[PDB]
């Protein structure tokens, strides 16, 4: 079974959904984002000091 | 098996999406209706009953 959903990007707030087959018991799904990290690809150009 | 009062469960296999049949018991003719749903498995390992 292929299920699709869209969870808002907000850490610390759970996202609860349910998967209902036509004739089978519902399946509960919960996603809890504890941290969402965005890491850019950085390359060093130079270093400066006094 | 049959008792004085209660509920009895019967396992049946149907190909009807909306089944409605006349279940015959010791003497009565109960009318049974409902709705069925497509199964999980695309392919199984036994012939259809």
């Amino acid at each position: 079974y292929e299920h699709a959903t869209t969870m808002p990007s907000q850490a610390g707030i759970s996202y609860n959904t349910i998967v209902n087959r036509a004739g089978y018991a519902p399946l509960p799904i919960s996603i809890t984002p504890t941290k969402i990290k965005l890491i850019p690809t950085v390359n060093l150009e130079y270093v400066t000091c006094h | 098996e049959l008792t004085e009062q209660g509920s009895a469960t019967i396992h049946f296999s149907t190909a009807n999406i909306h089944p409605e049949f006349r279940l015959q018991i010791c003497t009565s003719y109960v009318t049974c209706k409902g709705d069925c749903h497509p199964p999980k498995d695309h392919i199984v390992t036994h012939p259809q009953y």
